[PDB]
């Protein structure tokens, strides 16, 4: 019916600096050429890039949601 | 806590259970004994966090159960240090354990018994005794081929194989190997274990060969070691030791037999005009004579020609020759029959009057 | 047995037969046996049949007139094939050196095939290329590498870099082996969104396509 | 680079697989053909995360004034 079945739920961009490869819009232009209705970014103990998210959801229809990755004790 | 013991009944175990004392105890406590004092027996513990040393004396003055933690090497240094029959007095007071002689009166800190590390228990799988001279020979025999730092960490540490009456130890650089089977008298199940280079030398320094027979049981991620009062308990590092059975040469055809001592004589001599970091000498096997020879870039060279039983084809042949005057040491007997295949092959080399043991040495290409 | 070349050209063709046009003019070669330097070196001068390059000329000078009275590759053909035949060629970019090699042979009309028929064809450069992956691999890296003289020989030519590309082998063939080792259906729980979170969701669906003028979810 | 190891050493660490890219929804739909319930509980999940943070504001904290206007 709506018709996506899945989207990606744990992705890091280079703002996780420990990891991620592809800068923010660049990955919000491929999850929206792939016709993916949502993308959650999932950086490294950071919302560094919230605003270039935010700013790429709403460009691309894409509904922001937030995360953080961590290590944990 | 209290408990009165003579120095002798104290300084063997002392010394023995104070060899894994070293690398760096980053957690102090490392560097202390745990005693508990419980029937007439005082336990010992020595530890470098992966495998454990115990102890026991026997309590033939008063005695009271407790617990505390005191620092091993300076406590060991005091007891060697007294004089033979001296009369050690422990007792507990509060928290500082006093060490009394007679007249002489040493107070040492105290942390908790509670504090020292407890390693899980396991139970045992497969289970031997045997003589002492046994354990002496094996090790000895083998130990020089020890990898010192790999990165193939399962190879810092030596194999021992059960089966039927025959256990056999192998160690190993990746670039030689020696090995040493030797007769157990008891039929053996299957085990494979590969106990950590540390280990096998505290290990080795616990043997006086003597007449206590050692009783060996191996857990699923242990072993334990008794020879009389006496444990040593360690870790293994877990498994895929590779097949020591692929690397043996397949039948080698030639054989050159020599005077192990002439011999090891020739290469000490030889290696000294050899290659710093390849270590290499050149060899020269024809009818009936040995030719070794060393070089380096300043034409520097050691040239030795020698009388050598060998039947077989004219050859040349090159290698680590420190590896080769190790085992050469390691091999403490009368005759050497070396067995080859060629130049470019691994050689293997034995006691002309024992299979027991075999070692063999990889090719350099010099 | 091992058997060491290094052949000094006239220059090369840059664009199509890096041979065509071209001849050979020195021939300095080394035996080496056993990893040990015999001294039956083959060492011999031939016609250039046309001019030495500029290039080559200022590598280690040669003149077209001092190979004019020397003979040509036909003069010591068999004398060479037989010393190198049934042997290691050990060669830098061996598709240079034998493109020529195999050139001259077919330029003497004997049929003669080509080398990597009845010989083993082993480049060093590649083996080089294969040790250090991506690094320079030239014969002077490899010499400085390796802790080698190269100024205080008296071979100009072809024999110097043969004898050097020898040392490096050796060096490169060292040390010393590796051990051969290496070696239903069922349930699970499906999470249905609450009408809160369904509330929620339109609301931010909402903001997104009022604001962007899209919705994929939707589109 | 980040973490300061060169290229050649054998103690760099090696975490992460060439799988780790932008698949499409049909080739994580192929991956996971054993577990459908995953997928759909990723729409499900998508669902429920609905966060509008301050977006556009301003916020002066204040200033000891006295009982006079902050403006006075």
């Amino acid at each position: 019916m709506s018709e996506p079945r899945f989207v990606h739920l744990r992705v890091h961009s280079d703002y996780s600096m420990i990891d991620g490869l592809a800068k923010t819009a660049p990955l919000v232009k491929k999850a929206a050429a792939l016709g993916m209705p949502a993308l959650a970014i999932t950086d490294f103990t950071n919302l560094c890039g919230l605003v270039k998210f935010y700013g790429a959801g709403h460009g691309a229809g894409i509904k922001p949601i937030v995360g953080a990755d961590f290590n944990v004790q | 806590m209290k408990f009165t013991v003579e120095r002798e009944h104290l300084l063997k175990p002392l010394q023995q259970v104070s060899g894994p004392l070293g690398g760096r105890p980053t957690l102090p406590i490392l560097g202390n004994l745990l005693l508990q004092v419980a029937d007439g027996t005082l336990s010992l513990t020595g530890t470098d966090l992966e495998m454990e040393m115990v102890a026991r004396v026997a309590l033939v003055q008063p005695h009271e159960p407790g617990a505390t933690t005191v620092p091993a090497r300076k406590f060991f240094d005091i007891c060697r240090g007294l004089p033979e029959g001296a009369e050690i007095a422990v007792q507990l007071e509060g928290e500082r354990m006093l060490v009394r002689s007679g007249r002489s009166r040493f107070s040492l800190s105290t942390l908790p018994a509670a504090d020292f590390p407890n390693l899980d228990d396991w139970q045992s799988e497969v289970e031997f005794t045997l003589p002492q001279a046994t354990m002496k020979r094996l090790i000895e025999a083998t130990q020089f081929s020890m990898a010192h730092q790999d990165v193939r960490y399962y190879l810092n540490g030596m194999l021992f194989e059960t089966e039927g009456e025959e256990l056999r130890t192998v160690a190993t650089d990746g670039h030689r190997l020696a090995v040493c089977s030797m007769p157990i008298g008891q039929s053996l199940p299957s085990h494979s274990v590969i106990v950590p280079r540390k280990g096998v030398i505290e290990l080795m320094r616990m043997l006086d060969g003597g007449d206590n027979p050692l009783r060996v049981q191996i857990g699923s991620n242990n072993i334990r070691a008794h020879v009389g009062d006496f444990i040593f308990t360690s870790k293994l590092v877990d498994g895929r030791f590779p097949d020591y059975r692929r690397v043996l040469p397949k039948n080698p055809d030639k054989h050159l037999e020599a005077g192990c001592d002439l011999l090891k004589q020739a290469f000490a001599r030889a290696a000294i005009l050899s290659n710093e970091k390849f270590r290499g000498v050149r060899l020269y096997v024809s009818e009936n004579q040995l030719k070794i020879t060393a070089n380096n870039p300043e034409q520097e060279e050691a040239e030795e020609i020698l009388d050598v039983t060998y039947s077989g084809a004219e050859m040349e042949i090159g290698f680590n020759v420190s590896y080769v005057l190790d085992v050469l040491n390691a091999l403490k007997c009368e005759n050497v029959r070396m067995m080859l295949t060629d130049s470019v092959s691994s050689v293997q080399i034995e006691d002309a009057a024992s299979q027991s043991a075999a070692y063999v040495v990889m090719p350099m290409r010099l | 047995r091992q058997i060491v070349l290094d052949t000094e050209t006239t220059g090369m063709n840059q664009i199509g037969a890096h041979y065509e046009g071209h001849k050979i003019i020195e021939i300095g070669a080394v035996e080496v046996v056993n990893r040990r330097l015999t001294g039956n070196n083959f060492h011999v001068y031939l016609k250039p049949d046309r001019l030495v390059d500029p290039e080559a000329f200022g590598v280690h000078g040669i003149a077209d007139e001092f190979l004019l009275d020397k003979p040509t590759f036909a003069e010591v053909a068999d004398e060479f094939m037989d010393y190198i035949r049934g042997a290691e060629l050990v060669i830098h970019n061996a598709a240079f050196d034998i493109g020529f090699m195999d050139y001259e042979f077919s330029l003497l009309k004997r049929d003669i095939p080509k080398t990597n028929t009845f010989c083993k064809v082993t480049d060093s450069l590649a083996v080089a290329r294969k040790m250090f992956p991506g690094k320079r691999n030239s014969l002077d890296a490899l010499c400085a590498r390796y802790e080698i003289d190269n100024s205080k020989r008296t071979l100009h030519g072809a024999l110097l870099d043969a004898q050097i590309l020898a040392e490096v082998y050796l060096a490169m063939t060292g040390g010393q082996l590796s051990l051969p080792l290496a070696m239903q259906a069922s349930k699970l729980r499906v999470v249905f969104a609450t009408d809160e979170e369904i509330a929620a969701h339109e609301a931010r669906l909402d903001l997104v396509q009022k604001k962007g003028g899209s919705c994929l979810w939707r589109a | 680079i980040h973490d300061g190891f060169t290229l050649d050493d054998p103690k760099r660490p090696r975490n992460y697989s060439p799988q780790q890219y932008m698949r499409s929804e049909e080739e994580m739909c192929e991956l996971f053909a054993d577990i459908p319930e995953a997928l759909a509980n990723t729409v499900e999940i998508a669902k429920r995360c609905n966060v509008t943070v301050r977006l556009g504001e301003y916020f002066l904290p204040q200033f000891p004034t006295g009982d006079m206007s902050t403006e006075d």
